[PDB]
């Protein structure tokens, strides 16, 4: 039984050292050879890591790996992040009974610029769309530097994770991204609950609105 | 195709003769990765026979295929198991990770390490005493000069082609007295009769008519033969059909020639045959 | 150098069955110290393991997926393909092939990786979108673009005002979504003529609807 | 391919003819183009060539030994034994037999060798060990333990408290065994220290105080 967990996103300052961990909370890590790998969008994934403690020859000798923290969680230590940096990462490790397990999305990206909020705008469900019999809702991103953020929905009084969509984002002409959000709900869940809120997880803040019948 | 495979330093032993020795089924198992033979070529082995036939099998690591022949040096190919110079068979072996392996470590497969004398060819040592090291040797307990001579493989998954198993199957071949009883299947073909085939019935090589016959044999005679000691009648060893046979054709061919000084059209005669077994008067 | 051939069809019926071939070029697929696996990479989540094939085929399949993927390596032809069956808007994921050393060490470091064929999975044919005008509350008016398959299909407004587009999503229903949105000084010019568009390519169908 | 073994003796009386033996498998003696020769190597020695003997009688020996060695060959068995005449406490030695190759226009390396057996002479044939403290004058002392017929003893210090040298056939036909400990101080002096040896082929336990 061997699980993985990876952040969203890591961000710092350039030339500073960053720490992304696989987190292996489930099953034995240190008895493996640990994988890092790098994604560009669009292009399939390279190896940045070969072994647990030493680089691969096509890489920029600028990563270092931290195995364990004497129990467990292995880490790595990125020095000297740059501009080129910039790009995907995802943990690679196996299982004692050869199961192996990809840890996930992890982006890495530079501050070279001030972390700009993102911009929420809400609408009503589409009173024609309500005639339609049928009430998806829909969320509107834009102006915001990372170049993923991760959507969240909430109720009156409960959150909503079920039936959520979240597009691509895209790069604006200000070197910006946008996105959007969807979430998909009935005409009986819209007129007995009160209301419903978007939130938009961003590195460090996050912008929330709301709307209302 | 056996589930419990045999250790590298208790290797099977299984003999096997008085059968028809049906090779393809070692081709319809694996792919025959390490698939090497050295007495005889890979593809004539139902073209002879042999006396006996010995299958020995082990499970190994992948770099350890290499020292399964004839002269070599190695961890299993001095102190597990060792093939004489004379070797003529072949070697069979295929990954086997799949079912020798278990996430704990495997430990039923050990080979054994250090021993004071290299093994002659084809032997087994069933003993498993301690490997005395020193002029002070132990009370008869393992431990300081007197080291354990098996130790585990490290059958695990995830591993390489360095260390999975790999299971062995060594066939040697052997001829001596009692002549060869054990050979590969013949593929025997369709019956032909009417026509002028050769056969070979039991190795009763010739050529005739083979039509039905009518005289019946007894149960146990194969073969017919006349006065002039020629073969004459054979049954199909499929069936209990007989059939003769009869000369097919020959006899001198006499031309005959009314003479070149009067004119050049000839004649031939087919001397003692029909005119419908010869290739318009 | 070597590279990874690719083939096969990106486009299947739900609730059906595909078989995804891919071949090595510049080489040999029966080499040894080498794995062959197929890579999975879903769309808004991360990286996803399908499973690798050695030359000898020990079918190390993934234990999520079972009895759901498949696949065989056939060295008559230096090929190997990928199947697998129920295929529906669960996945609608683009799949990988590449191979892994295994020299000595553990199974590590893929060195070589596959073009990637984009999965996608409908019911219904190429038809053109639903839109859903947004009522008003600085005040903002909007159009809601729904259940559209194709790919070129485009939001604008008054034919040539293009104001802001958002991408798109796979929904639930193996269709995507499109939205946009104008802007105003204030909602009481909400009564002008705003009139969002959208186009269908396969159909060459414009469709105008007016956001009051 | 082709490999030999020893066999015989182990220990025998002083100045008795010594005949060992050699038999050869996967190969004939009755075959030329190789000699057969005995090489007897002094523990912790170099290596000292006692002889070679072709097949067809040619018998050599080494200067240094020549009256007392002859080598004999056995062509029915495929074997061939090496007479040493008039032993002596200092010829033990570990034998072995090797073939040499004689077809490369020239005599040449040894290709193959045996196993080797490390034959002793002693003139006893059963006495107890004598045991002797090492007093010490960071510290170290230790026991020193001689004068026993057989190979294998063990020495133990206080029963399982914590080196012991290998043991060494002298010229009266005994063997010797050393041990010894060490300390960071001579404040450890205060401590319980003795020496006990284990000899299983007579059953015989000694105790000394060491100190
Ligand atoms: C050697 O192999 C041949 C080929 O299989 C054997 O011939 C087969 O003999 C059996 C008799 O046990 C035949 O079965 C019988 O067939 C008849 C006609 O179809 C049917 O009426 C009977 O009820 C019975 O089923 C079989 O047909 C026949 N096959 C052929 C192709 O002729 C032969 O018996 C074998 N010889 C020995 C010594 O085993
Ligand atoms: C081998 O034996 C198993 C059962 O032990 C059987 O299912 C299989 O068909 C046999 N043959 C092969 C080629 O695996
Ligand atoms: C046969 O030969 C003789 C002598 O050469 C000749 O005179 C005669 O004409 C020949 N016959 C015919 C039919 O030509
Ligand atoms: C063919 O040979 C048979 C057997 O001798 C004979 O009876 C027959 O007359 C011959 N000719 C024909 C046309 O059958």
């Amino acid at each position: 039984e061997f699980m993985l967990t990876q952040p969203h996103s890591v961000s710092e300052s350039p030339e500073m050292t960053v720490t992304i961990s696989c987190t292996g909370s489930s099953g034995s890590i240190a008895d493996n050879y640990v994988q890092w790998y790098q994604q560009r969008p669009g292009s399939a994934p390279t190896t940045v890591i070969y072994e647990n403690y030493q680089r691969p020859s096509g890489v920029p000798n600028r990563f270092s790996g931290s195995i364990d923290s004497s129990s467990n969680s292995a880490s790595l230590t990125i020095s000297g992040l740059k501009t080129e940096d910039e790009a995907d990462y995802y943990c690679q490790s196996y299982d004692n009974s050869n199961v192996a397990v990809f840890g996930g999305g992890t982006q890495l990206t530079v501050l070279g610029q001030p972390k700009a909020a993102p911009s929420v705008t809400l609408f009503p469900p589409s009173s024609e769309e309500l005639q339609a019999n049928k009430a998806t809702l829909v969320c509107l991103i834009s102006d915001f530097y990372p170049g993923a953020v991760t959507v969240a929905w909430k109720a009156d009084s409960s959150p909503v994770k079920a039936g959520v969509e979240t597009t691509t984002p895209s790069k604006q002409s200000n070197n910006k991204y946008a996105a959007s959000s969807y979430l998909s709900l009935t005409p009986e869940q819209w007129k007995s609950h009160r209301s419903y809120s978007c939130q938009v997880t961003h590195e460090g803040s996050t912008v929330e609105k709301t709307v209302a019948p | 195709n056996a589930t419990t495979f045999a250790s590298v330093y208790a290797w099977n032993r299984k003999r096997i003769s008085n059968c028809v020795a049906d090779y393809s089924v070692i081709y319809n198992f694996a792919p025959f990765f390490a698939f090497k033979c050295y007495g005889v070529s890979p593809t004539k082995l139902n073209d002879l026979c042999f006396t006996n036939v010995y299958a020995d099998s082990f499970v190994i690591r992948g770099n350890e295929v290499s020292q399964i022949a004839p002269g070599q040096t190695g961890n299993i190919a001095d102190y597990n198991y060792k093939l004489p110079d004379d070797f003529t068979g072949c070697v069979i072996a295929w990954n086997s990770n799949k079912l020798d392996s278990k996430p704990s470590g495997n430990y039923n497969y050990l080979y054994r390490l250090l021993r004071k004398s290299k093994l002659k060819p084809f032997e087994r040592d069933i003993s498993t005493e301690i490997y005395q090291a020193g002029n002070k040797p132990c009370n008869g307990v393992a431990g300081p000069n007197c080291y354990s001579p098996l130790q585990s493989y490290g059958f695990r998954p995830t591993y390489g082609v360095g260390h999975q198993p790999y299971r062995v199957v060594v066939l040697s071949f052997e001829l001596l007295h009692a002549p060869a009883t054990v050979c590969g299947p013949k593929k025997s073909t369709n019956l032909v009769k009417n026509k002028c085939v050769n056969f070979n019935f039991n190795g009763l090589t010739g050529t005739g008519v083979l039509t039905e016959s009518n005289k019946k044999f007894l149960p146990f005679q194969q073969f017919g033969r006349d006065i002039a000691d020629t073969t004459d009648a054979v049954r199909d060893p499929q069936t209990l059909e007989i059939l003769d046979i009869t000369p097919c054709s020959f006899g001198g061919v006499s031309v005959i020639t009314p003479g070149t000084n009067t004119s050049n059209q000839v004649a031939v005669l087919y001397q003692g045959v029909n005119c419908t077994e010869v290739p318009s008067n | 150098q070597v590279q990874l051939q690719e083939s096969g069809p990106g486009l299947v019926r739900p609730s059906q069955t595909l078989s995804l071939t891919c071949t090595v070029s510049g080489g040999s697929v029966r080499n040894e110290y080498y794995y062959w696996s197929w890579i999975r990479q879903p769309p808004g989540q991360g990286l996803e393991w399908i499973g690798y094939m050695h030359n000898s085929g020990n079918t190390y399949y993934n234990p999520s997926l079972k009895s759901r993927v498949a696949i065989s390596v056939d060295m008559s032809k230096n090929q190997f393909s990928l199947k697998l069956s129920s295929v529906t808007v669960a996945d609608t994921a683009v799949y990988y092939c590449a191979r892994v050393d295994v020299g000595g060490t553990l199974v590590s470091t893929f060195d070589h990786w596959g073009q990637g064929i984009l999965v996608t999975v409908s019911s219904a044919s190429t038809k053109g979108p639903s839109v859903f005008p947004l009522a008003p509350s600085t005040a903002a008016l909007g159009c809601l673009v729904k259940d559209y398959f194709p790919e070129p299909v485009t939001v604008s407004w008054n034919s040539g005002a293009l104001v802001h587009t958002f991408p798109a999503v796979l929904q639930s229903s193996g269709l995507y979504s499109l939205s946009s949105v104008v802007t105003v000084p204030s909602s009481s010019l909400g009564t002008q003529t705003y009139i969002c568009n959208v186009n269908h390519k396969p159909s060459n169908t414009k469709v105008d609807k007016r956001v009051e």
